[PDB]
């Protein structure tokens, strides 16, 4: 199986630098070109550049020259993307993509926010009931947007709705995560929502019960 | 006579041969000449000439009709042509040849197709892209080959064969066609044409069965043909004789 | 900079229907080598893009037979013969013929579904939120169609506006329905001021607005 | 470097049927001495290659007569007159005319068999593994056909993914069936956390997915 | 009977050297040539070279000249393959083969994995029973790839399955070995799986019982 | 007269004979002349001379018709010929010859076959490869031998015999055939051809029972034939009489 795994700093202050990595498993990247693609909600998909790990050639979009720097370490089977001189215009999702003469496989993506200070950890206040019952986890007041909510550690997914975060007037985000289960399993089953806010290294496992 | 000395002597003729060759061909024959110069034996030198002769000839033949020289190693096979040009039929093609997998790999020297419509491009590719030798009209290239076989020799030095499938005038401008060409500069002319006919009559049929219009040409020149009567223009035949056939002739005198 | 133009921007189709997505480009997508480098990607909600069709018309491995790619030159058509629920998402076309690569803006495949009124649930703030001094009250509208919905927040019969935020999910891949969480915000001192909290949900599939409520 | 090309890559045959395997070479395999150095080898699963037919058409000592070698020049055909179960394996052709010797990529001979549902066995980790601090639970799917099989690991009715590895055997020489060991991995604390462990097998020959389970 | 037995370093670090040996029994190798053939999962069967022990001449595939060096000792009836400058491209099964003018008999083959992970010992855990009943031996957490499972020291072979190793996320290998026997035999017959991991010089005969 | 002197005396003629011979034949005959020069006895010398006469003559005969001198120890046998050329029939052949196990090993001087089609090769072999003497047509070689027995002497110095089995025009170009030849320079001419005939009429019979086309030639020359009438061209017979027959002539004079 082909997999492209992106990891990097989710938050950086403006003007700074960021190195994003792209770990290739299931193939050698000497055997392909590897690309970086930036994705924003309004701005859309934006190709950045490709790197040839075999003989280390790079071809970018001219608008990104000086902003981007694609580098590679084939001994570790990885490409890097450095974004320097960060601005809010760089706040986006970043993907690395494999080239087989056509872009075919994409990574899950790394989120990057170029803002001034935050590292705020979310607070989890369970939403409990009162033949099918609705429960949840209100995840409140964190700043860099990426949060991960799961339930019973990935084992409960059916019926689950994790809503898009909202940007509050205090400027921190808060999101909702609810799952509907049968009332009869309710209190007969344990329901743990697992949140992860990587930018604050906050990990929370709150139990939800009636 | 020392092969380096023979190669010093005809270096000028060779350099003239290279300047009229398609760039990929020219480079390929430069090596073949450096190899002949540095050879240990007349047995080794001779074998390079045999390749340098035909490599020069195809470069010339490709140049004379507007086609691109496809270096030997990246010449498309049949399986690539069907798969690249006709994907939906590819699974059907794989079936018919299950008893003759040998058909799957045939590589005509030239595999041509009519440009169809219904700078700053990508220049580097991680995997080879099966090359598409595009010509403006297979029919008009076909016409000129039959004419030269009947005056307006050639009728004896070639075959043109077409699979009987019908294509309409829109179907020719809608769909892909296949012109497969074999070229040679061998001494035994009727060898090129008949060796291929055995294998190739069957293939046109099979491309027909699969709904593929495919057209075929085999031809050859030999040393003794009149210079005004080669498949390549007479000024081209002038250079090839002054360069490569001159180079064999010195290599038969010393062996 | 080849411009990729995809129409329509949003495509409502019903399960089983055929969908047609057209992509048009600023210059020819034919490469001098004889190939055409335009491909179709589908990015489902919250996932990375996946290749459907490469080089105008070739199926990427693992792609069903109902996806077909057509076109030539600068007008290309992607067609989905029998729409399924999982086929939700934004479809992107891409030319990789000229640098810089470019992608279209996207066609949002939506699903027409038998209308379903919303299940509605209302949540009182937990004791851990009250101890912090703030108080959030959550109204959930569950697994409904079509998307259009009007939440009304009423504290002790008092309609509110501007102290409420609401969020909507994307169409769900199994049933092609939506959910919506609307959150009204107050202070712990101000919450204890009142006793009755209700949510008034207005929807097409509800011929009367429905209310769910609790007492502190 | 003579290229040796084998078709088909895979050959499913039913027992007692005839199999045809084709080997084609880059150049003629005829030696100036007048001999042809093309040979057929069969490597059974996990065994070394064994010589069947040497120089086009000669059976190697002890080789059954249902194996026959044909061909000349560059086209060669190996034929098995009556496919048997023990004949499983990858068939290689090889030329020893030119240096370097070259071998085909291989033809995988498989056996078509009457469908056989899978027996399933579920194994709790030993006390020795518990004392070492890990706990591995094993699901065995035994002697079934065809290979496609769907293991589901469910701890206390909780389907999981990504904490499971599975391995499958090559076709058995006696019966031409497969087996499959799927191993779920947990921490000793996390195993003692739960009490009910089940394995849910889905296979063509079982009309209902079958479940095997145990309690700690 | 003709038999070719290859033994050699089962694991060696990159950059090093390795000598593989080929003991011929059942014939004198002066009377033949001896070949080495490399076998990989994708790379396929790859010829290397041959040695003539009668007067000691060697012919290799040019891609291997400088990598390989075949030497022979007719007095102890063995040929050797030295592979130097080891890389991952050299991780492969290697066979020696008898040349009678065509290659006819092949050895069992020795496995070579080129890495620095160092050797690791397999942990052997009984899988117990509970008409027909199934037992086994989980052979866990070892590094050099080749392992050997036998049952009742080879007296029990029928009904036995050894699954191909799995490469865990910890980077150690793990494999399963199961056998099905009549249940009424169970507890009447003793079932010992004999495992061998040569690269850590580990030998374990674990009894498996109810 | 001392043999070292006699061999010094004709060394020049001998060196001419070795140069007109296939390379293997020339090596093998050099040894025989060094052995004759160095012989202790006229009995030992004569025995080697008898070999050099026969060894040289096959070399000339092989040279005259395009065949390759196959040295005595590696000449293919019947069983090797049967097994190599016809593996399927090898098992049936073994049976017919069970009562005649002596037929299994009979070795013609020349064992020919028609080249069948439907550098940097392997060059060293640990075991001998049973050799394949390939000829372009057994029939055309058969024709030239029948003609020379009827003018357009020879009819008396040979036999030509073919086993009656039928081969088609594809069957001759599809299947292996066998021409077995015996050549001699013996004194008693009708002995070669009659001795072999006894065994060989019966062997051709047995090869026809087993479905193999097999063709036969026996012939001989003797000193008293006119030079224009040997089975080998007259210029060659000029050298054999001046070298090997001269060496006998002195070796009967001193003994």
């Amino acid at each position: 199986e082909v997999m492209l795994v992106e990891s990097g700093a989710e938050l950086v202050r403006p003007g700074a630098l960021v190195d994003l990595s792209c770990k290739a498993s299931g193939f050698n990247i000497k055997d392909y070109y590897i690309h970086w693609v930036k994705q924003r909600p309004e701005q859309g998909l934006e190709w950045i550049g490709w790197i040839d790990p075999k003989n280390v050639n790079t071809i970018y979009d001219p608008k990104f020259q000086g902003k981007a720097t694609i580098t590679a370490d084939t001994s570790s089977n990885t490409a890097y993307l450095r974004l320097s001189s960060l601005t809010s215009e760089d706040t986006a999702v970043y993907y690395c993509v494999r080239d087989v003469n056509y872009l075919d496989y994409w990574g899950q993506g790394t989120t990057l926010t170029v803002s001034s200070a935050s590292t705020k950890g979310p607070s989890v206040f369970p939403l409990a009931p009162s033949g099918t019952a609705a429960l949840g986890c209100l995840v409140k007041d964190y700043f860099p947007e990426p949060v991960t909510v799961s339930w019973n550690s990935g084992a409960l997914t059916s019926g689950v709705h994790t809503f898009p975060a909202v940007l509050q007037s205090s400027g921190l985000y808060s999101l909702s995560s609810v799952v509907t289960v049968p009332s009869s399993s309710l209190g007969t089953q344990t329901y743990i929502c697992n949140v992860n806010h990587k930018p604050s290294n906050t990990k929370v496992d709150k139990k939800v019960e009636p | 006579e020392p092969i380096a000395i023979i190669c010093d002597g005809i270096e000028g003729n060779m350099k003239q041969l290279f300047s009229v060759l398609p760039p990929d061909c020219a480079r390929e024959c430069e090596v073949l000449f450096d190899d002949i110069r540095n050879s240990p034996t007349h047995s080794t030198a001779w074998k390079h000439a045999l390749r340098l002769k035909g490599t020069a000839y195809e470069g010339l033949f490709a140049n004379c009709y507007g086609w691109q020289y496809i270096p030997e190693d990246i010449k498309p096979s049949l399986t690539m042509l069907i798969q690249t040009l006709f994907p939906d039929k590819f699974e059907d093609f794989l079936d018919r040849t299950q008893l003759h997998p040998e058909f799957r790999d045939l590589t005509p020297d030239f595999s041509l197709t009519q440009k169809v419509h219904f700078v700053t491009e990508r220049k580097m590719f991680p995997l080879p892209e099966t090359p598409l030798n595009e010509v403006h009209s297979i029919e008009r290239i076909m016409e000129n080959f039959t004419r030269l076989m009947h005056g307006g020799d050639y009728g004896e030095r070639g075959i043109v064969e077409g699979n009987h499938m019908r294509f309409s005038e829109e179907d020719q401008l809608e769909t892909r066609q296949l012109l497969l060409v074999e070229v040679g500069f061998q001494t035994d002319i009727d060898g090129k044409i008949r060796t291929d006919h055995k294998k190739w009559k069957d293939i046109l049929k099979l491309l027909e069965l699969l709904g593929i219009k495919c057209s075929f040409v085999a031809c050859a020149d030999c040393s003794s043909t009149p210079p005004d009567r080669w498949w390549i223009t007479e000024d081209r035949v002038r250079i090839l004789k002054n360069s490569v056939s001159f180079l064999f002739n010195k290599l038969s005198r010393n062996s | 900079d080849i411009k990729m133009t995809q129409s329509p921007l949003s495509l409502p189709v019903s399960l089983g229907d055929q969908a047609s997505i057209s992509c048009r480009s600023s210059q020819s997508l034919v490469h001098s080598n004889g190939h055409t480098y335009l491909h179709w990607y589908l990015q489902k909600p919250g996932q990375s893009p996946k290749l459907l069709i490469y080089k105008v018309s070739n199926r990427f491995s693992g792609v069903p037979d109902r996806f077909s790619g057509s076109g030539s030159g600068t007008d290309f058509t992607l067609k989905i013969s029998r729409v399924e629920a999982e086929d939700l998402g934004i479809y992107f076309c891409s030319q990789s013929t000229h640098v810089p690569f470019t992608f279209g803006s996207g066609t949002k495949l939506e699903i027409k579904r038998t209308v379903a009124a919303p299940s509605v649930f209302i949540f009182p703030p937990s004791d851990e939120q009250l101890k912090s001094g703030t108080a959030s009250v959550v109204c959930l509208l569950n697994n409904f169609y079509p998307r259009e919905a009007k939440v009304q927040w009423k504290v002790d019969n008092a309609l509110q506006s501007g102290n409420s935020q609401e969020s909507v999910t994307e169409q769900d891949s199994k049933d092609s329905t939506y959910s919506l969480s609307s959150t009204l915000t107050l202070s712990k001192a101000d919450y204890e001021k009142h006793k009755v909290y209700a949510c008034e949900v207005t929807h097409q599939g509800l011929s009367s607005p429905v209310t769910k409520s609790f007492n502190r």
